RNA sequence: GGAACGAGGUAGAUGAAGAGGUCUGGAAAGGCCCGCCAUAGGAGGUAACAGCCCUGUAGUCAAAACUUCGUUCUCUCCUGA
RNA sequence: GACCGAUAGUGAACCAGUACCGUGAGGGAAAGGUGAAAAGCACCCCGGAAGGGGAGUGAAAGAGAUCCUGAAACCGUGUGCCUACAAGUAGUCAGAGCCCGUUAACGGGUGAUGGCGUGCCUUUUGUAGAAUGAACCGGCGAGUUACGAUCUCGUGCAAGGUUAAGCAGAAGAUGCGGAGCCGCAGCGAAAGCGAGUCUGAAUAGGGCGCAUGAGUACGUGGUCGUAGACCCGAAACCAGGUGA
RNA sequence: UAUCCUUGGGAGUCAGACUGCGAGUGAUAAGAUCCGUAGUCGAAAGGGAAACAGCCCAGACCGCCAGCUAAGGUCCCAAAG
RNA sequence: AACAGUGGUAGGAGAGCGUUCUAAGGGCUGUGAAGCCAGACCGGAAGGACUGGUGGAGCGCUUAGAAGUGAGAAUGCCGGU
């Protein structure tokens, strides 16, 4: 890995070469999937319950005696077949957590790294430099970049400025090299780095 | 990889067999258990080891034995797992547990002879196998005791 | 909940290398007169669970 | 999640229902009566598939007894000549021969009824 | 027990950018062509799907009075090897 | 919020713990939607009114006060074909005549007449069954979840696999966290010994083991265990209260 | 001629019926009962036995308006002397 | 290609259809969405389209994922007739 390197004004300047370790890597996308599901799930939040017969009011007493009369037999009017009735089993709280494991994890996030200097959306900037918290600059390197879709970008000890920027954009999103995903990086369809941030992750990597 | 082309691994993923679903299935009207009786039943069955009041396994079976408060599970090493070391250098369980040959420590270490070796080694432990230590001095090293 | 271990089993089984079960043999408690010794000297020694038996019981055992 | 399912149920139904017309009043009108003459009649015309091979082999065998008969012979005379020549046309042949041409129909009897002798 | 100070809550204020044009349409937030703002593209509403229509949001500010916390000071009480 | 969306979800989206039931404790419902906006129908007629027909408003009145859509059961009107010497789980196959003309293909609707043919479900040795259940339509309605075990499949790493709680972190991912857990060596009641060990007086024999080695973490699925554990269903038991 | 063994996962079944043969109990009676043995049904439609689970023939992926046969039948019901 | 085979209850295994929701990507929709009614269409099945009508605003397709995931029967519950 080889890749161009570019400035904050967009000009290419010499290239970079990478840790093959980290970048250089055929990825597996079996383990890509396992953790793209497992993250997809941890985000979830499990407010789904419902009320067993048990739970929902009322109910108590045979509503009529269990024989002479013509009617079936029925032990409560809070019993699944009735109208108003508890549920059987239904949802109730949980947690679709998981975890994996770090080696495999790690490949993950190794692989589609991999992946993306390969397909070449990847771009490396350094200095990322801005007098204001504005957008509208933003905006402009994106455009001085070829940017017209999603996008990360990346940092090591989160500029604010380009926080306060680029989060009004819709399809970006910003991160510092520690707070890194497989998600963001597969969402975000390109993907922009400081090469400190570049040393950062390839150094715990 | 990309969200609107995902696709598992073969093998990894399988459809979950539901019941009580229709006949084509091969699992309607009985969920496969059957027809009537104390295993068709919901909570129906019987606990593991009953046969039905035959007098189970166990209870015609007898008791033996006991267990020791003061009992010694040491930590065994069995004298290949040796040869990873260089020569000459000392050998301590302090070190096993450093270099991960040594997941637990259990009261002590002893070493055994499902090996052999081609080195010599300073090595001190709880205990020896008279295998294992006439090996070392055999090869040159030393079997010093903690 | 974790699984709770058959404990009379647990007192009375051993577990082995290739997963087998050693047990004792029973008629070896009380009543020996009305035994042969060549009996006797077969039941002091040990067994081995069948197979059918293991298939009843080995759920109670995986935490030995 | 929660799932109703209000449409799958009644399509289906009416479906079943557009194949059911034709019968008579509830068995068109209502769903379940009408699936359980459905299917019974899905097994009907399995059978009769199967019948109708048997049924026209009757009739032509009968119209060609027939029209032996009045040539002098049995269906069973002649078609035991015609088998003996190498006449083995099939029945269904033989019976529209003798409903439209009844002379190529007295030919072949003819050839028959010659190699009987 | 008392003051002073700081922060906050209990009402609030401010707050960028297009009736952009055109086609349908009963009505445009919609389609096509164009622009703009953004520390604000969260939400809801408006004759239909609205970053730039309204209330609003981000951000910045604000309290007579009552309250919560914190700091300092007064206030109190103090001996131990 | 990979929670419900008016039979759901709080019992309760509406004047509900209301109405209603009960001496009483106590039990316990039903019932949402005009339209963007009332612009909610001036006026003419029928009629005692109600309710209609016009007109008008409105994009729409087939929107008109149960006011978005508005199915089915059920109720009727009209009509193409058939039907008053015929017995039929009611159809199917063959088939004439008559009437039509399609998602245009050996098409459609009726169907005189012939042949064959004792419904569905359950439960049964066996049910058309004179055994059970269903009046019909619609909706709701039954093998699931947590934790743990085990097997298979897959992935990762491999004689090494792995973290938990917890801290930081947007309720997240991630990093740190190696305390702990499984396995790598078993045998023996145990001391203990160790690729051997136990029995034994025994270098004997025999058992269990090694030499014939792959586990571990996570996930899917199957099964099991503990929990209401596929769903409904008793008579009854206990506690505390209400009632002469 | 291809099914046999092992290991492992998962089950269901433990109310059976008739027929033929050999036996018992019975009254050498039972569509009886209980055993053995073979079949069919169960879990198997189709043809015949009028109808008729267990008898005779025979085993259904689906279609065809083709043919040869089994059991059983050929004066008409009803194909065939 | 050849050969052989393809009745089936309990029950085991495997292939799939369809419903709700979510993620992503690509779309439809006032020039008329879903839903509803018809139709002589397609597919081996579950099922899926196309045209027209009603309706008058939201909905498919692909790949994956997760489930309150499919009803003809309980003297089932509710409602209607």
């Amino acid at each position: 890995p080889k890749v161009a390197l570019y400035n904050q004004n967009g000009s290419t300047a010499g290239d970079i070469e990478l840790n093959a370790s980290v970048f250089g890597i055929e990825p597996n996308e079996s383990v890509v999937f396992d953790a793209i599901l497992m993250q997809r799930a941890s985000l979830r939040q499990g407010t789904h319950k419902v009320k067993n017969r048990s739970e929902v009011r009322g109910g108590g007493r045979k509503p009529w005696r269990q024989k002479g009369t013509g009617r079936a037999r029925q032990g409560s009017i809070r019993s699944p077949q009735w109208r108003g009735g508890g549920v059987v089993f239904g949802p109730t709280p949980r947690s679709y957590s998981y975890k994996l494991p770090k080696k495999v994890r790690r490949l993950a996030i190794k692989s589609v790294l991999s992946s993306k200097v390969i397909d070449n959306n990847i771009i490396v900037l350094e200095d990322l430099t801005l007098d204001t918290a504005k957008t509208k600059e933003m905006a402009a390197i994106l455009k001085g970049l070829s940017v017209e879709k999603k996008a990360l970008i990346v940092t090591a000890d989160a500029n604010e400025a380009v926080a306060l920027s680029a989060r009004n954009i819709p399809g970006v999103t910003v991160v510092e090299a520690n707070g890194i995903n497989v998600l963001d990086v597969v969402n975000h369809e390109k993907l922009l780095i400081t090469k400190a941030a570049v040393e950062k992750v390839e150094e715990v990597l | 990889m990309k969200l609107h082309e995902l696709k598992p691994s073969e093998g990894s993923r399988k459809t979950r067999n539901r019941v009580g679903r229709g006949i084509g299935s091969g699992n309607g009207k009985t969920a496969g258990k059957g027809h009537k009786g104390q295993n068709a039943r919901s909570g129906g069955g019987v606990r593991p080891g009953f046969e039905g009041g035959q007098m189970p396994l166990f209870q015609r079976l007898p008791k033996r034995g006991f267990t020791n408060i003061n009992r010694k599970e040491y930590a065994v090493v069995n004298l290949d797992k040796l040869n990873g070391f260089a020569e000459g250098t000392e050998v301590t369980p302090e070190l096993l547990l450093e270099t991960g040959v040594i997941s637990k420590l259990n009261a002590g270490v002893k070493i055994l002879g499902n090996g052999k070796l081609e080195k010599k080694l300073t090595v001190k432990a709880n205990k020896f196998s008279a295998s294992a230590k006439e090996a070392v001095e055999a090869a040159g090293g030393t079997a010093e005791v903690i | 909940p974790k699984m709770k271990t058959h404990r009379g089993s647990a007192k009375r089984f051993k577990k082995t290398g290739s997963g087998k079960l050693k047990r004792s043999h029973a008629y070896t408690s009380h009543l020996f007169a009305n035994k042969s010794q060549k009996q006797k000297r077969k039941l002091r020694k040990s067994a081995v669970v069948s197979a059918g038996d293991f298939k009843r019981i080995k759920q109670m055992l995986a935490n030995i | 999640p929660r799932v109703k399912g209000g449409t799958v149920t009644r399509k289906r139904r009416k479906k079943v229902l557009k194949l059911a017309k034709g019968y008579f009043g509830s068995k068109h009108t209502l769903y379940k009566v009408a699936n359980q003459q459905v299917m019974k009649s899905g097994n009907y015309a399995f059978r009769d598939r199967r019948q109708k091979k048997r049924d026209f082999r009757k009739l032509w065998i009968t119209r060609i007894n027939a029209a032996a008969r009045m040539n002098g012979l049995s269906y069973s005379r002649l078609m035991h000549g015609l088998k003996l020549s190498g006449i083995e046309v099939n029945r269904k042949m033989l019976a529209d021969l003798a409903v439209n041409d009844l002379t190529a129909f007295n030919q072949l009897a003819d050839a028959a009824k010659a190699q009987l002798n």
